[PDB]
């Protein structure tokens, strides 16, 4: 069976986030579900289990009042939401289905997570939305780079010469900023005899902003 | 059996039968006693079915 | 509560290495122990269920059990799939729920040392006419990752609002660090020059370029 | 009756002046993955008095050494679960029995 | 619950083998190896049932 | 007596191998031993005669000798482009004639398994016109071979003269095989589901084709 779920994106703290899991193939009336979280570089955490055919629920000893429950049997999905999100809650969520069926407290011993659902990383933070800003750069074989700034949200796609240039490309991982925005750089390697004879074009595309910006890099003497 | 559990800590004792203490409470007449040596990576599949 | 496990355990390929998983009175010993492994950037999967058996698709290579208040896992042959992390799981009654381990990292016991190559790029005239200037200097093609970038304005290092990321694995099993520093352009105009001397392994390199060039 | 049931779970006295009601329920509480919610007690220190429910999560000691929080090598957990699956025949289906 | 001992070479196909080790006839008895260099997963366990 | 030879030999390229021919006192030593080699789909050719002088037409690559009961034909290395059986011949006084050995296959030394594909070809109405009904299924795109094909009607196998052809070599570095089965039209329509299975020493697929279209 396959366990697709729909993730979320960056959001302001203290709001409500909606994440749901989809059940396919197997009949969704006989198997309990389990929800876990995984912080980066940290072990997993348990909260509770939800029966699909009943309104039975249970929560852990630490997360009781900040979590609710919603069921959609006709849609054949499960609905969960988080209230009063914290800063240290940027964890990926897995839709794990446990084999068998249990509702009592003592039935948890013989339960193992058979299959797991793929998850999307949801980080709660607030930053301005808008198109990416590209910062021009000059070259220092001498190489040149292309800098993009304050893009929101992730991710961005970088293209050189509108896709004509494929060799020599090199991307860089995203960074964190004190203002809440994100920055990225793209540096390519060119021969030393083609700095002024041939002029290259740096482009970026951001599908949430639905806009495209172009420039013309020029080396300086 | 009193003199049974003084031969180092064991490896696996999952059972589908009776307790060792009720083996003293129920008197038997025939038990099979056979032994062999297997590599530790190949003991986990010793199970019924 | 949590289960105490070693942070890392490594061994050469061709032999067997062991992983321990301690526990309390209620955490393990009165219950059953399960183990989960997860690929990097993927979903975890079942490894050992009912303390002895393995599900379909898992060969006889994987092996794990428990003796007293602790559990042990053993693998034999680290070629392509045992470089992932492993987790120890059980159930207790104090938290009335599943308690999991911290995390065990298993590696193998191999790349040549690569000298760092920092390339400083001065701003273009389009940045000067737009009253924007960001101090940028990046270090790439180095192994192992031990770089430490410094924002030295030829007399002293500068540390104020420094944004520094972590090295990541590229397609060539290398690292690529990055660091940015955004200020007003007038202090760059007042600066005589700029250099980012990275200190990796002790082989400090200098790449000084003029702001005007 | 002597066996796994009516000797450690629910023993019925010699005089009862009543009877049970049993019927087949292989869809209301039987699931394809196995309904583990229903479970029985396997090991007890002694016999059970008639009409006496006994609930205990403690481990029954099964050796010389007193098992306080360790089990698996000498002492067992007294509770075992049911593998209630609809793939069986008639001798393993869950029967809803009310007295 | 039955024991078997043999020394004749097993034939995996239609190859006629009566004492020769062909490429389809393999010896059915393979020995172990027990050294302290081996870890927990490659050590002999005295399994008694 | 009959001269015997090993049925096959395995020698990797880059190092020398040899083939032994066990015999008797009256056939080997007191009589010369000749080694015949034959190309597949062509004519045979003598390799060595009188055990110490070489024929004209071959470079100084091979070696042959006799030593008492057995004679050894030393092959200095092996090329993967030529794999040729070697025959052993001698002469005996009691039977007063030429007696020949069994012959030995030579092969190079491994490649990973592939994914086999099997197809089922039910007969048309023109074949059922002839008061007869035959079924053929073909297996291809598998490497290596040594496969066995058996028919199955999804409820019970049938043995009405089941035959399986030998695997063959193609020109695109792949093997192929086929199976045949001929029945009566009355028993042909008695079942509405026919299939054949293959044994790829670890891989087994079923081709469920209904006899309707």
């Amino acid at each position: 069976v396959q366990l697709v779920q729909s993730g979320a994106e960056v959001k302001k703290p203290g709001a409500s986030v909606k994440v749901s899991c989809k059940a396919s193939g197997y009949i969704f009336s006989d198997y309990n579900i389990h929800w876990v979280r995984q912080a980066p570089g940290q072990g997993l955490e348990w909260m509770g289990w939800i029966s699909p055919d009943s309104d039975d629920t249970n929560y852990a000893q630490s997360f009781q009042g900040r979590v609710t429950m919603t069921r959609d049997t006709s849609i054949t999905t499960v609905y969960m939401e988080l209230s009063s999100l914290r800063s240290d809650d940027t964890a990926v969520y897995f839709c794990a289905r446990s084999v068998g069926y249990c509702s009592l407290n003592s039935c948890q011993r013989w339960m193992w997570f058979d299959t797991w659902g793929q998850g999307a990383l949801v980080t709660v933070s607030s930053a301005s939305t808008k198109g990416p800003s590209v910062f021009p750069l000059a070259p220092s074989t001498a190489a040149l780079g292309c800098l993009v700034k304050d893009y929101f949200p992730e991710p961005v796609t970088v293209s050189w010469n509108s896709g004509a240039l494929t060799s020599g490309v090199h991307t860089f991982p995203a960074v964190l900023q004190s203002s809440g925005l994100y920055s990225l750089s793209s540096v390519v390697t060119v021969p030393s005899s083609s700095l002024g004879t041939q002029t290259y074009i740096c482009n970026v595309n951001h599908k949430p902003s639905n806009t495209k910006v172009d420039k013309k890099v020029e080396p300086k003497s | 059996y009193s003199v049974l559990y003084n031969f180092a800590p064991f490896f696996a004792f999952k059972c589908y039968g009776v307790s060792p203490t009720k083996l003293n409470d129920l008197c038997f007449t025939n038990v099979y006693a056979d032994s062999f040596v297997i590599r530790g990576n190949e003991v986990s599949q010793i199970a019924p079915g | 509560p949590v289960l105490t496990q070693p942070p890392s355990a490594s061994g050469p390929p061709g032999q067997s290495v062991s992983i321990s998983c301690s526990g309390s009175r209620s955490n393990i010993g009165t219950n059953f122990v399960y183990w989960y492994q997860q690929l990097p950037g993927a979903a975890p999967k079942l490894l050992i269920y009912k303390n002895d058996q393995r599900p379909s698709g898992v060969p006889e290579r994987f092996f794990g059990s428990k003796s007293g208040t602790s559990a042990s896992l053993a693998i034999s042959g680290l070629r392509s799939e045992d470089e992932v992390d492993y987790y120890c799981a059980a159930w207790d009654d104090s938290l009335s729920g599943h308690v999991f381990g911290a995390g065990t990292k298993v590696t193998v016991l191999g790349q040549p040392k690569a000298a760092p190559s920092v390339t400083l790029f001065p701003p273009s005239s389009e940045e000067l006419q737009a009253n924007k200037a960001t101090l940028v200097c990046l270090i790439s093609d180095f192994y192992p990752g031990a770089v430490t970038v410094a924002w030295k304005a030829d007399s002293s290092p500068v540390k104020a609002g420094v944004e520094t990321t972590t090295p990541s694995k590229q397609s060539n099993n290398k690292y690529a660090a990055s660091s940015y520093l955004s200020l007003t352009p007038e202090q760059w105009k007042s600066h005589r020059s700029y250099s980012c001397q990275v200190t990796h392994e002790g082989s400090t390199v200098e790449k000084t370029v003029a702001p005007t060039e | 009756q002597t066996g796994n049931i009516a000797d450690y779970n629910y023993k019925l006295p010699d005089d009862f002046t009543g009877c049970v009601i049993a019927w087949n329920s292989n869809k209301l509480d039987s699931k394809v993955g196995g309904n583990y919610n229903y479970l029985y007690r396997l090991f007890r220190k002694s016999n059970l008095k008639p009409f006496e429910r006994d609930i205990s999560t403690e481990i029954y000691q099964a050796g010389n050494k007193p098992c306080n929080g360790v089990a698996g090598f000498n002492c067992y957990f007294p509770l075992r679960s049911y593998g209630f699956r609809p793939t069986y025949g008639v001798g393993h289906q869950p029967y809803r029995v009310v007295v």
